DNA sequence: TGCATCCGTGAGTCGAGGGTAATAACTGCTTTTACGAGCTTGCGAAAACTGTAAACGCTTATCCACCCGTGCGAT
């Protein structure tokens, strides 16, 4: 997602540095949403009303 | 005249806290989430209720329930009582 | 040495309600720019499946010492 940068890198940039698993990368990021989806959720639950 | 005799009367006389949680704000495995929603257990609160000869015939973490009761200070086994409120 | 033209001044807060209109050419001809249409890569998803150290419940193999299987004894 670009943060504390200045790009957007894409699943295969990413892939180019670390390990080259493709459908995982994108399993990786699935589940921590499912690690910040409602007790930290309640700060940025606020953000919502904009 | 008794509104004003009343408003003389001070003049004469007169001079567990982490029990309701809900069940993923402890880092649990997820093996252990398809056990503990197959018996509807919904509270932290009443899987204390539901004790240690309650919880294992769940088909697919008896010691690590222990683990993460003593680090932040609470037990197995309690016995509640008007619980739960909602 | 006046005389005549000229440049530059002129309090402060608020306030209300808003913005215009006179009149101006047609034609054929050639070059540029947009709009929709149809592909080509590629990039993020869905749905399956082959490597490991623990991965939920649960049996044994042991060792040993509290207790006591019993007997017999204590006054």
């Amino acid at each position: 997602f670009g943060i504390d940068m200045n790009t957007d890198y894409t699943l295969e940039e990413v892939g180019k540095q670390f390990d080259v698993t493709r459908e995982r990368i994108r399993q990786i990021e699935a589940k921590a949403l499912r690690k910040l989806r409602p007790s930290r959720s309640e700060v940025l639950r606020s953000f919502l009303d904009d | 005249a008794t509104i004003l005799a009343e408003q003389l009367e001070a003049f004469v006389d007169l001079r567990d806290p982490i029990l309701l949680r809900p069940v993923d704000d402890l880092e649990l495995t997820v093996r252990s989430a398809n056990c503990l929603k197959a018996e509807a257990i919904h509270y932290i609160g009443d899987l204390v209720q539901r004790t240690e000869v309650e919880l294992l015939k769940t088909p697919n973490s008896l010691t690590e329930i222990k683990d993460v009761l003593a680090s932040r200070g609470l037990s197995l086994g309690m016995r509640l009582e008007n619980w739960p409120p909602a």
